[PDB]
RNA sequence: AUCUAGUCCGGGGCAGGCUGAAGGUGGGGGAAACCCCACUGGAGGGCCGAAUAGGGGUUCUGACGUGCAAUUCGUUCCCUUG
RNA sequence: GCGUCUGAGGGGUAACCCAGGCUAGGGAACUCGGCAAAUUAGCCCCGUAACUUCGGGAGAAGGGGUGCCUAUCGUGGUUUAA
RNA sequence: CAGCCUGGGGCCUCGUGAACGCCCUGAGCCGGUGCACAGUCCGGCAUCUCCCUACACCGAGAGAAGACCCCGUGGAGCUUCA
RNA sequence: UUUGCUACAUCGAUGUCGGCUCUUCCCACCCUGGAGGUGCAGCUGCCUCCAAGGGUAGGGCUGCCCGCCCGUUAAAGGGGAGCGUGAGCUGGGUUUAGACCGUCGCGAGACAGGUCGGACUCUAAGGGUAGGGAGUGCGGACCGCUUGAGGGGAAGGAACCCCUAGUACGAGAGGAACAGGGUUCCGGGGCCUCCAGUUUACCGGUUGUCCGGUAGGGCAAUGCCGGGCAGCCGCGCCCUGAGGGGUAACCGCUGAAAGCAUCUAAGCGGGAACCCCUCCCCUAAAAGAGGCGGUCAGGCGCCGGGGCCUUCCCCUAGAAGAGGGGGUUGAUGGGGUGGGGAUGUAAGCUCCAAGGUUGUAAGACCGAGGAGUUUAGUCCGCCACUCCCAAUCAGGCUCCCCC
């Protein structure tokens, strides 16, 4: 499965799933990428280490 | 109850005079744990709970007939990552608890939000009214 | 008013001193357990750790027929070099020396890596005839029957030795005459790892854990610090009292060596023996120890010691359960370790 | 009475800001008395504030306690137109 | 003007002590006691309760704004200068 | 319910260079004896010699002719209806 | 283990309440184990005997101790150690000097009544303890492997759930146990694959100022902010049987004294978390000071020689020592080249930029910033290959036994 923000591809045992009260799920690779939509807010359309920059 | 017999056991999340948000339409909105049933533990540590554990509460918020009144109810969701026995790590948003009667009905006829499976596996009553099982 | 607690660590493991030798040997051996002659240990390298998906094979286990996840260690285990031969009696003053070694290196078996720990046997003295008819001549009174082993470090690479380890081990399995002729078939020869071990069985560790030096008390016994004030106040880190009396002012917790003790494991189940090294090296190499490229050994758990650390495996002592073949294994991590 | 207590005589000082008393002026109201607003004015044992500007000596029952020192040092604080 | 608040060197820098930084989940459950530490914080605009000796309380409480760049406008000073 | 990191010490080396404990050097410990809690006495069980770091439980540890209490045909200051 | 009684010891001092920290013991047994009785149907109770191996927790109120109370628990037993422990802390209580109140006193002043404020010194000769190094003895100098007198241990303890079984039992209501499985909590020992913390290695952003501007740097206790590898760590993960012998309380057999009866007197058999062995850790300074394999060439005290250590390159280890390796017959550390990673896409150059300055126009000039070159540039206390560089020179100690 892919990761919600870098979108690359989480290998099994490993990453974070993140349940909010609405019932959707976040996927998260590291912690690098949980901090970078939880707390810190920057977009991922702007960084070319992300999936999402083109 | 019925799901206990596997690992039930987890990072350790709440403790005494934690707060947890009321995931029911009972009347209570807020609450405090007060006691945790079942540990018994060692000098100077307090007592914990996680997923699908039966705690004590006393409602710090809510309607004035529950108010300042103490109750039975079960942990249903946790901020702290718990694994599955499949290696993934589950994390939610608050904590909360579910208020049930003493024969372990729900006290509410509807749960708010998501709920663990390992609660709705070990509490059967609580599953039938719970809507989203995460 | 005096509460009850228990006391901070075991009072059966003083003192607690350094190791004296990097591969200790078990002083004790498990029964014949109605088998036929063969070896009851091996010696591995401990190398990582990572992670696999299996298939649960416990009949009893809440998971059977269920993958789980599991993290293992690799150990890598070449092959063992058989050096010698040894007889054990019950001799006058009734104890259990030894009767007489038989070495056997010379017809084939001329090897200068053995000289690096011992300037070992001269053309000269080769007179091992007449200690082969002093074991046939004293059968029937000997009691166990050990075969001396030597590790051959030189064909690990990332293991940056080649002078070997000596050990002996213990042949358990028919009668004495059947173990003699056993154990003269593998002198100067090289035993594999499935000579002795099969996978789904479980085994013990011994072994030297990491060492850590001079330490306190918090971190030696897991004592409780000095709570609030006593936190900014005189000192912390340290127990109150030294007990009451001058009665040799007794055993209580004292600053000093941590880690680097021998100690034992019981109970840890060997998952896979494999010879593709391809699919147990992961991306970028063991951190900090290099590439697998001998037979490897996967053990479900952890393992103590460091990398590099010499382990002796055993056979189980005090068994659990009794396991039969193929856990059956579905991932393998092989992503990097670093990052 | 070179320390310290009180007094008398002759001297030297208190960075930088704030609030805005009486009094004064101009609008707006109502006959009137008088009221409202804006500005000006610069009072008071008023207020905030400089390790080492000066003065004090509350906390940590902090450091030191055969000291730097027979009373000091650090942090947290108190006063500063009388 | 000084490196003279006049002893230096080595150390993958042990335990521990004196000063300091950060910690997941919980948030006073610690303790005689929230001690210590943390939180807040400058300036402009809005807004401000009970009580009151009518002066105060009051910076009550609370809410919003603030960087950089490119151009402008208004008010005032000064220059032999309405 | 502790963990990791940093400055100055501690640790190893060169230079300078003290103080308190001291009948004695003879001081392992357990049960006793005895002015009633012994390093030294009695009965046992132990015990090869030296060096380094760390800890402060014991030496009724060190430091001060007990401030408490009583006595002395000892004082001093205060009081008054001596 | 209280409170008194006595006045033997200490008045040129044995620091005087409570709490915290840490250790150990007693048994008069609260729970866990065994057996029995009952006004013991079952579940739950009550009582008697053995037994100290393990446990006995978290809070509100009070300086407390006691005590009352809250939610749990298998149970939340009771005592000793100079009312264990201030050269370990604390300083709430108490017993100095300052002050207020009530009562008492002509007064100065008193209370055993209340209240506010009030200092906690020391660098460890000796012993003990926790660890780490040398020496002599066994036994001429060395290399290697072992045994298992002795010693220590709690290394494990307990609860919940499944099935047995809605069964036995009981009118119904209710409701077990042995055998066999799983898990969790408390204790013990370890580890870093996952996750979490840290990460004054490293990468970036940005404020004030200084180095003429850009670029690159100094300072502001990393200036602050964000991310963060290895390592270390817990909040993460792994391991943590039972059996044999001897018994306790007792239960039985055969059996008389005492024709019968009788578990006891002779003579036997069973029987506990107890004790000893099995298991784990230290063990030949065990004086009976153990056993086993190998080296100490050769020539005529000399020549010659073997071994060990420092120096040299290091890390698995490390306070100093020690330990574990390599030393050209070599991959031990560095360099070079690849791999795998951390930040987040370098400087310079080209195009655009809200506007402005010019210029007849064309055009060029300033401009926070955006895009391209560009998964860039910088960095890596990780891995692989490759003799490019360096493991060189030098010094000291001790042996040649048997034949």
């Amino acid at each position: 499965r892919q990761c919600s923000f870098c979108g690359k591809d989480i290998l099994p045992g490993t990453g974070l799933m993140y349940v909010r009260n609405d019932g959707s799920l976040l996927w998260f690779c590291s912690s690098k990428c949980r901090k970078s939509m939880l707390k810190l807010h920057r977009d991922p359309k702007k960084l070319k280490w992300t999936k999402s920059y083109l | 109850m019925n799901v206990l017999g596997s690992r039930k056991g987890f990072t350790p999340a709440l403790q005494h005079n934690s707060s947890v948000v009321v995931a029911d339409n009972s009347g209570a909105k807020e609450a405090v744990i007060i006691g945790i049933y079942g540990y018994r533990g060692v000098l100077r540590r307090v007592p914990f709970a996680n997923i699908a554990d039966l705690v004590m509460v006393s409602v710090r918020k809510g309607s004035p007939d529950v108010r300042k009144q103490k109750f039975k109810a079960v942990i249903v969701r946790q901020r702290m990552p718990f694994r599955r026995p499949d290696g993934t790590w589950i994390s939610f948003e608050d904590n909360a608890v579910v208020i049930i009667n003493p024969d372990g009905t729900p006290k509410g006829t509807e749960v708010r939000g998501p709920i663990a499976r390992e609660a709705a596996e070990r509490w059967p009553k609580i599953a039938s009214v719970a809507t989203m099982v995460i | 008013r005096k509460l009850s607690s228990p006391r901070r660590g075991s009072a059966g493991l003083r003192p607690r001193k350094r190791a004296d030798e990097i591969l200790p040997t078990p002083k004790n051996w498990p029964l014949v357990n109605l088998k036929e002659p063969k070896l009851l240990g091996f010696i591995g390298y401990k190398a990582g750790m990572t992670h696999v998906y299996m298939i649960d094979d416990k009949p009893t286990s809440p998971n059977y027929g269920k993958e789980v996840y599991t993290p293992v260690t690799i150990v890598e285990s070449p092959p063992i070099l058989g050096l010698a031969l040894r007889a054990y009696h019950i001799d006058s003053k009734g104890e259990l020396s030894v009767l007489v070694d038989y070495w056997a290196n010379f017809e084939e078996g001329s090897l200068k890596y053995l000289k690096r720990k011992i300037t070992s046997l001269k053309v000269d003295s080769s007179k091992m005839k007449e200690k082969l008819d002093l074991i046939q001549k004293n059968l029937n009174n000997i009691t166990y029957m050990r075969l001396l082993v030597s590790t051959q470090p030189w064909l690990v690479p990332s293991l940056g030795k080649k002078r070997p380890e000596i050990v002996e081990i213990q042949i358990g399995g028919g009668s004495i005459q059947d173990q003699l002729n056993y154990g003269l078939s593998l002198l100067g020869k090289q035993i594999p790892v499935r000579d002795v071990f099969r996978e789904g069985q479980l085994t013990d560790i011994i072994g030297v854990t990491k060492g850590k030096g001079f330490q306190g008390v918090i971190k030696r016994y897991s004592v409780v610090e000095f709570p609030r004030w006593h936190k900014h106040r005189k000192g912390s880190r340290k127990i109150g009292a030294r007990g009451p009396s001058i009665s040799t002012p007794s055993y209580v917790p004292q600053p000093g060596q941590l880690g680097f003790h021998r100690r034992t494991e019981y109970n840890k189940r060997i998952i896979k023996i494999g010879d593709n090294v391809n699919e147990i090296n992961p991306a970028g190499g063991i951190v900090n120890y290099g590439l697998v490229k001998n037979t490897y050994l996967v053990i479900e758990g952890s393992v103590l010691g460091s990398r590099k650390r010499p382990l002796f495996l055993r056979y189980p002592i005090r068994p659990s359960w009794s396991p039969e073949s193929a856990p059956k294994i579905t991932y393998v991590n092989l992503a990097s370790q670093q990052g």
